[PDB]
């Protein structure tokens, strides 16, 4: 695994000692090389995980997320120019090295063994997101966005540390195996309820669950495109990965103590799909869409079926790709007109007649068009929750209906019917945005063909 | 028709109920009138993959119907006399069912009303 | 579905349906006439004329204009606007 | 039915793009002998509706309704099929009358043309389909059920009975339309014409409710 | 750019200078500026409009924005995302609203009651059940190879 | 001859039968004159900054900007917790949640007790 | 681009529903119609477009000949 | 004669006790409906050759119409029920695109 | 709600009613002859009291006319397939491309259509050549301290183009 | 010639190559609902007749 | 070069469309005649619907009550 | 003297991108499919025998396909 | 190929159609021309590819493992027994699921080949399906997501103790 760690380090002094018109080719080329390098990883088989050291290992939950990270970096690094190429050379170099240090801590986080090391790398994942979104937050409340951001994430993720240290010095060390092979059930004293509440509540904050999603919309409407793609895809599915691991302990009380959170997630899934039907600020619709899919994720995690975990990891990866793509398209439209509002920039079936093809394709994946992965995820989660109860399918289907209608509203609102004909500045599509769309939607359809890779440990 | 109108307006005793037509014990005015031959060779009837609610009476007309249909396929209009005769056999089956109906009806009517209007 | 309209042709068709109308004459029926000055007919039958043009050519004209045509030349000009009459 | 109404739509769009995409029956009245390939096409299609006995449309519709009549039915559905067959007769005959054999009202500068190889190929192919394919398919099915075929009297006649009274009823409505009185809306007129009340009520009440609740309750 | 005092804190009071300020700000007639009022629901000081307004505004005026009936400067009714045509169409109906709902509920109620009258009263053409050949056609239903014969017969009648 | 067209929150009141349009006082003439003047000046500013041949960008309407800033960012100021706000908040936020909570407790306790009896149809119920 | 203008004072209305409705409106005492417009709708190849059962009974013109020939077959 | 047969191959995610391959079945309905639908669509291809003579966006129109046919075929053939669900949502969304062919026209996308 | 003045008038209000009732009578009445009859009947009903020197009884009869009209309208008033509401409503808007485009083309295709782009360039020089002085002087020259109208004067001064004409002239051709 | 040639041969050749070898090495694969036998026939495979049906009468 | 449009007169009809129009109407009508007479009797039911069962008491099995 | 002038958005940049995309996938879409076709037309897949007596394999010599 | 022992087939049954027609038989003409014009070149090409692959020989071995003992012969915490124990158990778990898959594919083949008489001569295969799936339902069903081995043995002990109490009470 250090074979992946150390070139990701050595991609950083690269970016320092290149120059003008010289940083870019090196960073992008070598980051794609690292993407092939971790495409080499997928060996994982049968009996257990595979151990990359006395220290690192990979569950098959961790392999597709890790490959998704190393896929998503060069895409991002191409995507985040033309809104900062006119800024200074030193600040631009600082930006690229910030993202590389970010990816380094994400690989550190996904290939963890010890949950304390996982926690350190969790908040080391946090601190570059802050600096990026505050330094290029590009609107007047990036202040409040970063402030809300860091205090929700830390003050939720703070007692998680205390609970894990307590488990450390009541049950020996913290390999995931020695967390396994030695876990004994823990009954319903109220201390157990608070310990479960601490761990699950910290990751609930990071998903988000419904009562703590106003963390999100400021932190995506006032972000640059790089930090937004980072934040959405890698950080929300990182929180889900954490709960997916540490739910191995504390199964004998999760049944008794899981009832409020499921109901919060269900009624909030309906409410969030409703609230993204009427907002302006098109950038924020993807954020509330993300809360809807993560609410479905949380339903899938708290029910504990192998069906549910297969659906959960597929829904993770497909929603990560959908949201990262759709953020990149919304940034394309904001590069066109300086609005961010929804009802302004209209028309565009006429003009840029193939930008609309990518809008159509992403909108139908967010619909969950059926050969895609997102329907695989949502369908298996609905199967598992119907075996959970004979009643919840009202909520899931009504989620499907309202999800269809807001996603279609995003499609046919801004890109259908009449150009406002006082725009007269939009350029025909560059090669770059076409390349970014091409890098999103080739792997989504290629996994739509052969998806046995991305299903979880309980394959 | 209006037989059903009588069954809904009038006295519902002497009008029978369908789906519970077998009410009286058998051969009450028959005695020893039954054959129910059924020479349709039920193992062969299952050998050709016939249909549920076609594993029934007049089956051998259907066996020869499918046999001549398969065996005379480009003669697209060929098997019609067997079709007509299978229709006639099922017509006799339908007639026999209607006779069963009014058998049990007139038994219930005339027997029950005779006994309870002369007793 | 596009036979080409032309200026002489639209002039002839509009004057054909004005000439077919009853209470005018084929004598004092000019291109530069008036529906107010010299034909002397009223606003009511003027809007009957507007109805004839809408029902022949197949499209409404709005009432911001039906106040203020009042001569056959501006009728021809206004269907020249709606149709953009060149080949 | 597939042969049937594909042929019907294709004839209709032929009429519409023949007459400058104007599409409405008022301002379309008399178009018989505006070349009568399309008029023959639509009278074939719309008398195959209800099944002029016996064409392809006969087999499906009439064996369905008589087999329904010979079934342990729900006793109101039988009368619903009755009234529905009558209704489909009367609007079929009304749309033929208003479309074809009226008096020609449609705006002038006619530009009607059907001397066109693709359209006569397509309509030719579909009347040749919808005249034979019902008999050809219904003949050589493997018999997947037991046909009833033993109906009482005045229950096999009833198909032709209802379609004939539908034709006569639309005929007398037509010959009342020849009159002049300028009658009034009687609200059953309005219940039939204005979709009665369901698309207007639901499409103006269900969007407004969820978006009242999206603004006040949910978002703000 | 955008002035600080073209945002909008606080409702109506006091009526001289604040209503003059909102009339200068939102570009309206002075005594047609209506705040909501202040029940504290948020809502700031943004106007009330006549609220239907989109199957209104008859389409031959030829304003600027063609599919929205805008004119670049109207103060833009608060719930506009619910009123783009394609979302909610509030036409003046050809009949009523009360007459609509009473007749629709009446028709569907009467037909469902007739369906119940159908459901309690079937039709049947007067015919007994069929005569299945081997004991109500046994051995070819759900299974039962040698478990139990189920003797029931049919007689020629 | 007609019950005079009761309105609704859905049925718009049409232009004709107001019947306020026929009581034209001088105040309505004054208001219509000033309203036409406002529309005149706004179309003048818009058309001059719409037909500039050098004007590359968009015309940047303050109306749309003002509506958006009123709609999202000018909610939380301003506010006071009223009886109506707090009442409707705890009703439409907590009501459905707690209702759905009790009904899923009821369905789950039914199914747990029922398969604790063992008389459920889980003869083959593998895909759980 | 030529049309040759099939011209006025040719219609001369006389088309029997329009003439009789100008009769009925004459007895009404109005006598002021739109006029000679619709005679291109009431004569030409028009003017007793056939009645409705005629289009249905249109079939056996070539029809009965073929049917009697197949009867002879 | 009969000879009434199913095909079933290329199983993907044969995960737990179940499995699902792309599979479709020739009995009677998916057997002999497909000629009728192909025949009807063949005539409509003729009719839309003529009727849509006057658009340069004609090629995309035939691509959408053939795509709709493919999905209707994979709907009507399958027995593996996930593939039926594939055909279901695909014919729904091709209905969406071809109803909303004429962009503009706010009534159309409504 | 109209560009010319602040209101319609009495006259045009009655007139629009007459147009609407005649149009609805089309939409009610097929066969065109009984249409022609009822149209002359309706014209006579307006002829009964056309010549009231009164005004208040006239506008009260206008309101009672609107009541008997709105009671007697049609469910589908016959809208033409070019009007908004109608079947078209910018039907062929698929190709209604504004002409601020077509200059952002690669010069290969500017070599494909040479003469058109030469004459288009002298159009834009015609625009900019008379943009500043005549147009903006004629706009800030004539009106009152408030404009208070939505018409605009022509360029009767000597020569060149009337002001603010570019997006009026350069529009789509409504059937491409 | 070239259209019908390439399309009703080359994918037909490729699918017919696909439908012998790989489709028969996957074992439970394309399977035929059984060809119905009638009581007057004989077996095509090895060859033995089926007993005819019994007496008809009173048709 | 092809067919023309005319104004307010009856449109001209070429010979091919009119002769195949009459052909298709006639062939429908010939088909429905020949098929109405060759075998079916699809209007009828080919087998006589009886009375109520036979109305023959002392047949069908009763005792004289 | 009949024809008119349509107003298109562009063709250049769009068709240039798609031409580049098919060229740059196809430049290694073609030789790889040629290579694997040569693989399963020459080199052999594998054969289905069992474990020879006293001969442990590699951790390859286990799989059907030769590239795997 | 496969083992026809574990994938049984019913014995084949085919008749010969005997027209009794004079059109005759278009599809026979078509199937003979089909065989001569489709089945010949692919046969030659498969001969060619068979020689080109059988010129040199590969083998892939079916992997086989040993039998490390059990969880029941493992000590308190003592991972180095439990590790082999659980991997032995989990490989039995995967092979047991695939046994269920094989029973289900037999059941589908019986549905299709036996035809529209459903309940004829699939009932022994239906019988063994309900037998094996009663076993699977009793043994691996309600353990949930983090099944390791210990919940499996807990289900085992608790089940047979419940049955022991039930038969003690029934006696
Ligand atoms: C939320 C607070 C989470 C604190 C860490 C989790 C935890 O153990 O909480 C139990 C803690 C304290 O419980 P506790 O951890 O002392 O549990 C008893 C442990 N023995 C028996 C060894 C003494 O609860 C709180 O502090 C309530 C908050
Ligand atoms: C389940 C987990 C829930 C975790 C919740 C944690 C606390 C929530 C987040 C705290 C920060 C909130 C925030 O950012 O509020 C903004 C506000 C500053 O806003 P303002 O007053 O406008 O200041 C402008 C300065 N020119 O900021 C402030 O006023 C900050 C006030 C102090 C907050 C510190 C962090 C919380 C400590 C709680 C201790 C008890
Ligand atoms: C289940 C939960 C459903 C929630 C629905 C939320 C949908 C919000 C958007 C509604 C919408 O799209 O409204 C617009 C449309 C208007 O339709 P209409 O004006 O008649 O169009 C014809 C020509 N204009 O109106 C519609 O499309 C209305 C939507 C269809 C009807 C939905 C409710 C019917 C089923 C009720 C539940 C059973």
């Amino acid at each position: 695994m250090l074979k992946y760690i150390i070139p990701t380090m050595m991609l950083m002094p690269l970016t320092w000692l290149s120059k003008n018109s010289m940083i870019w080719i090196n960073t992008t080329l070598h980051s794609l090389l690292i993407s092939l390098t971790s495409l080499l990883l997928l060996n994982q088989f049968g009996d257990n995980s595979l151990n990359f050291s006395l220290t690192f290992f990979s569950d098959s939950l961790s392999t597709p997320l890790l490959i998704l990270t190393m896929w998503l970096l060069p895409l991002m690094l191409m995507a985040s120019q033309h809104h900062l190429s006119k800024e200074n050379l030193a600040r631009k170099k600082l930006f690229i090295s910030m993202l590389i240090l970010l990816q380094l801590f994400l690989i550190m986080t996904f290939t963890a063994t010890e949950l304390i090391f996982f926690y350190i790398m969790f908040e080391a994942t946090l601190v570059p997101t802050l600096i990026i979104i505050t330094r290029w937050g590009n609107q007047t409340e990036r202040l409040n966005a970063g402030l809300y951001f860091l205090f929700y994430t830390l003050a939720g993720s703070l007692p998680l540390l205390v609970a894990l240290i307590y488990i450390q010095n009541t049950m020996g060390s913290l390999n995931f195996l020695i967390l396994q092979y030695w876990v004994q059930p823990m009954p319903n004293s109220w201390s157990n309820t608070f310990m479960w509440l601490a761990c699950m509540m910290a990751f609930m904050v990071k998903m988000p669950l419904y009562g703590l999603h106003l963390w999100l919309p400021k932190a995506h409407v006032e972000a640059p495109i790089a930090g937004s793609m980072v934040l959405a895809a890698i950080l929300l599915k990182l929180g889900g990965y954490g709960m997916m691991r540490i739910t191995l302990l504390l199964n004998p009380i999760t049944d008794f103590m899981a009832y409020p959170f499921i109901m919060l997630s269900l009624w909030g899934m309906i409410m969030t799909s409703s609230i993204c039907l009427r907002q302006t600020d098109l950038k924020s619709l993807i954020a509330y869409s993300s809360v809807s899919h993560m609410a479905l994720v949380i339903v899938a995690i708290l029910i504990q079926t192998p069906w549910s975990y297969m659906g959960a990891t597929a829904l993770m990866i497909a929603h990560g790709l959908t949201s990262s793509m759709l953020f990149c398209l919304a940034n394309s439209n904001y590069e066109r007109v300086h609005s961010r509002t929804m009802i302004l920039a209209r028309g565009l079936q006429t003009l840029l007649p193939l930008m609309a093809a990518w809008w159509l394709l992403a909108s139908l994946t967010n619909l969950a068009l059926p050969p895609s992965i997102n329907l695989i995820g949502e369908l298996f989660v609905v199967m598992s929750t119907f075996s959970w109860s004979n009643i919840t399918i009202i909520l899931m289907g009504l989620n499907m209906v309202i999800t269809a209608l807001y996603s279609l509203y995003m499609l046919i609102t801004t890109q259908r019917g009449k150009h406002t004909h006082h725009i007269n500045n939009i350029l025909p599509s560059f090669t770059r945005e076409n390349a970014l769309m091409s890098l999103h939607m080739l792997p989504l359809l290629l996994l739509s063909l052969n998806p046995k890779i991305i299903l979880g440990p309980l394959y | 028709g209006a037989h059903l109108a009588r069954r809904y307006l009038g006295d519902a005793s002497v009008e029978p109920e369908p789906l519970r037509m077998p009410t009286f014990p058998p051969d009450y005015g028959f005695p020893e009138r039954k054959e129910r031959e059924m020479v349709a060779t039920q193992q062969e009837m299952n050998d050709a993959q016939l249909v549920l609610q076609q594993r029934d009476y007049c089956a051998h007309y259907l066996i020869r119907f499918l046999k001549c249909k398969r065996d005379s396929f480009p003669n697209f209009l060929a098997c019609k006399h067997e079709q007509h005769d299978w229709d006639y056999c099922e017509h006799l089956d339908y007639v026999k069912r209607m006779k069963e109906f009014e058998r049990e009806r007139r038994l219930l009517q005339r027997k029950k009303r005779r006994e309870q209007r002369e007793a | 579905d596009a036979p080409p309209l032309t200026l002489e042709g639209i002039k002839d068709r509009v004057l054909y349906v004005l000439k077919l109308y009853d209470k005018i004459d084929p004598e004092k029926l000019s291109v530069n006439s008036h529906f107010m000055k010299d034909l002397g007919l009223d606003s009511l039958d003027q809007v009957e004329i507007i109805m004839a043009m809408e029902d022949e050519f197949g499209f409404e004209i709005p009432d911001i204009d039906a106040e203020k045509l009042m001569c056959p030349q501006e009728i021809v000009d206004y269907i020249a606007d709606k149709k953009d009459v060149y080949e | 039915h597939a042969f049937f109404k594909a042929m019907l739509f294709m004839c209709s769009g032929s009429i519409i793009h023949s007459l400058n995409d104007e599409q409405d029956i008022r301002k379309m009245g008399g178009l018989f002998k505006a070349m009568p390939f399309t008029t023959t096409a639509l009278i074939i299609g719309s008398l195959a509706l209800t099944g002029m006995p016996f064409l392809t449309g006969f087999y499906s519709k009439d064996l369905i309704i008589e087999s329904a009549n010979t079934s342990y039915t729900n006793a109101w559905a039988l009368l619903m099929t009755l009234v529905a067959t009558s209704f489909t007769a009367i609007y079929s005959t009304r749309i033929i009358f208003f479309a074809l054999l009226g008096q020609p009202r449609f705006p002038t500068l006619i530009n009607i043309n059907e001397n066109n190889p693709f359209l006569i190929n397509s309509i030719k192919r579909l009347l040749i389909g919808s005249l034979f394919a019902g008999f050809i398919i219904s003949n050589n099915i493997p018999p997947m059920t037991i046909p009833q075929m033993t109906m009482p009297h005045y229950l096999k006649m009833t198909a032709l009975t209802v379609t004939i009274l539908g034709f006569i009823l639309a005929l007398e409505i037509s010959n009342t339309t020849h009159y002049l009185k300028f009658n009034y809306p009687s609200n059953t007129f309005k219940f039939s014409n204005l979709l009665g009340y369901y698309p207007t009520i639901m499409h103006r009440l269900t969007p407004y409710m969820n978006l009242t609740m999206s603004q006040k309750s949910a978002s703000s | 750019s955008h002035i600080t005092k073209d945002m909008l804190p606080g409702p109506y009071p006091k009526t001289p200078e604040e209503r003059a300020a909102a009339a200068k700000k939102y570009n309206m007639r002075v005594e047609d500026y209506e705040p909501y009022p202040d029940d504290g629901m948020g809502y700031g000081d943004y106007p009330k409009l006549p609220d239907r307004s989109q199957q209104e505004r008859d389409p031959w005026y030829d304003w600027d924005h063609p599919d929205l009936r805008l004119n670049w400067g109207e103060p833009m009714h608060w719930d506009l995302d619910m009123y783009i045509r394609n979302r909610v169409d509030t036409s003046p109906t050809p009949v009523n609203w009360n007459l609509m709902c009473k007749h629709l509920f009446g028709f569907v109620a009467f037909m469902l009651f007739m369906f119940w009258v159908g459901e309690t009263y079937p039709t049947y053409q007067p015919v007994g059940p069929k005569q299945y050949p081997y004991n109500n056609l046994y051995l070819e239903r759900g299974g039962d190879p040698n478990k139990e014969p189920e003797p029931v017969v049919h007689y020629e009648i | 001859s007609f019950p005079k067209y009761e309105p609704s929150r859905l049925a718009s009141l049409p232009t004709t039968l107001d019947p306020a349009e026929y009581d034209i006082s001088s105040e309505t003439r004054k208001a219509q004159a000033e309203r036409l003047a406002i529309r005149s000046r706004l179309k003048r500013e818009y058309q001059l900054q719409y037909n500039d041949p050098s004007r590359r960008g968009v015309v940047e309407d303050p109306a749309l900007i003002r509506w958006t800033c009123a709609r999202s960012a000018n909610v939380y100021p301003n506010f006071r917790p009223n009886t109506k706000t707090s009442l409707l908040g705890a009703l439409f936020g907590i009501g459905p949640l707690i209702f759905w909570y009790y009904v899923f407790k009821t369905d789950r306790d039914r199914k747990e007790k029922l398969i604790q009896e063992g008389k459920l149809d889980r003869t083959f119920n593998i895909s759980y | 681009s030529k049309m040759e203008l099939p011209d006025y004072k040719q219609w001369k209305i006389e088309g029997t529903p329009l003439e009789t409705v100008q009769e009925k409106l004459a007895a009404r005492g109005l006598r002021d119609p739109w006029g000679r417009n619709e005679a291109w709708r009431y004569m030409g190849g028009f003017a007793n477009n056939v009645s409705f059962v005629g289009a249905l009974l249109k079939g056996f013109k070539w029809g009965f000949a073929a049917f009697v020939v197949a009867v002879g077959a | 004669t009969g000879q009434e047969m199913i095909i079933s191959n290329w199983h993907w995610l044969t995960i737990q006790t179940l499995k699902l391959s792309l599979s479709f079945k020739m009995d009677f309905f998916s057997m002999m409906f497909v000629p009728v639908a192909l025949f009807v669509t063949w005539s409509i291809m003729e009719f839309s050759m003529w009727y849509m003579h006057s658009d340069p966006n004609i090629n995309q129109f035939f691509k959408y119409l053939l795509l709709f046919l493919i999905t209707m075929l994979i709907l009507v053939t399958a027995n593996n029920l996930f593939q039926l669900f594939i055909g279901w949502e695909g014919v729904g969304i091709m209905s969406f695109l071809l109803i909303g062919w004429w962009y503009g026209r706010t009534d159309a996308n409504t | 709600f109209l560009p010319s003045a602040a209101y319609l008038t009495h006259q045009q209000k009655v007139l629009q009613l007459y147009k609407r009732a005649l149009r609805h009578l089309e939409s009610r009445c097929v066969h065109r002859d009984k249409y022609r009859y009822f149209a002359c009947l309706l014209r006579a009903r307006f002829d009964e009291h056309k010549n009231e020197k009164d005004m208040v009884k006239a506008t009260q009869l206008l309101r009672e006319a609107e009541k008997e009209f709105w009671h007697g309208q049609h469910p589908q008033p016959y809208i033409f397939p070019e009007s908004p509401g109608g079947t078209s409503y910018e039907r062929y808007e698929c190709y209604k491309v504004p002409e601020w485009c077509l200059d952002d083309w690669h010069p290969s295709e500017k070599a494909m259509y040479p003469d058109y782009f030469a004459k288009r360039e002298q159009w834009k020089k015609l625009r900019r050549e008379s943009w500043e002085r005549e147009v903006k002087q004629l706009q800030e020259e004539t009106p009152v301290g408030g404009p208070r109208t939505e018409a605009l004067p022509p360029a009767r001064k000597q020569g060149d183009l009337p002001p603010l004409w570019w997006h009026i002239v350069t529009r789509p051709r409504e059937r491409p | 010639s070239i259209f019908a040639f390439t399309h009703v041969l080359i994918p037909v050749w490729i699918i017919h190559y696909y439908l012998k070898y790989h489709v028969t090495t996957k074992p439970y694969t394309i399977v035929e609902k059984k060809p119905r036998i009638f009581p007057g026939d004989t077996i095509l495979e090895t060859g033995e007749v089926i007993p005819p049906m019994k007496e008809f009468p009173d048709q | 070069a092809h067919i023309e449009p005319r104004y307010r007169q009856f449109p001209q009809l070429t010979r091919s469309q009119v002769i195949q129009a009459e052909f298709f109407s006639a062939t429908m009508w010939f088909w429905i005649l020949w098929r109405f007479w060759h075998d079916s009797d699809a209007v009828l039911g080919h087998f006589p619907y009886p009375d109520p069962s036979q109305w023959t008491d002392e047949e069908l099995g009763i005792p004289p009550d | 003297g009949k024809r008119l002038f349509i107003i298109k958005p562009s063709g250049f940049y769009d068709k240039r991108f798609l031409k580049l995309l098919r060229f740059y996938i196809l430049l290694t879409g073609i030789p790889v499919v040629i290579g694997i076709t040569l693989i399963n037309v020459f080199i052999g897949e594998a054969e289905l025998a069992e474990i020879p007596e006293g001969y442990v394999p590699e951790h390859w010599e286990y799989f059907k396909h030769p590239i795997s | 190929s496969w083992d026809k022992d574990v994938y049984p087939e019913p014995p084949r049954r085919t008749p010969a159609p005997s027209p009794q027609t004079s059109l005759p038989n278009p599809i026979t003409y078509l199937t003979k021309a089909f065989d001569l014009l489709v089945d010949r070149p692919v046969t030659l090409v498969r001969e060619f590819i068979e020689r080109q692959h059988a010129k040199n020989k590969y083998y892939y071995y079916h992997r086989e493992f040993r039998r490390v003992p059990d969880i029941t012969e493992c000590h308190e915490k003592d991972v180095l027994c439990m590790f082999e124990a659980e991997m032995q158990w989990k490989r039995d778990y995967k092979v047991d699921q695939e046994i269920v898959n094989i029973i289900q594919e037999r059941l589908k083949a019986c549905q299709q080949r036996e035809g529209e008489s459903h309940r004829q001569n699939c009932a022994k295969e239906l019988q063994q399906f309900t037998q094996v799936v009663k076993a699977y339902q009793d043994r691996y069903h309600d353990l949930g997501a983090h099944y390791s081995a210990r919940k499996c043995l807990a289900k085992q002990k608790q089940r047979m103790l419940a049955e022991r109490k039930a038969t003690k009470e029934a006696a």
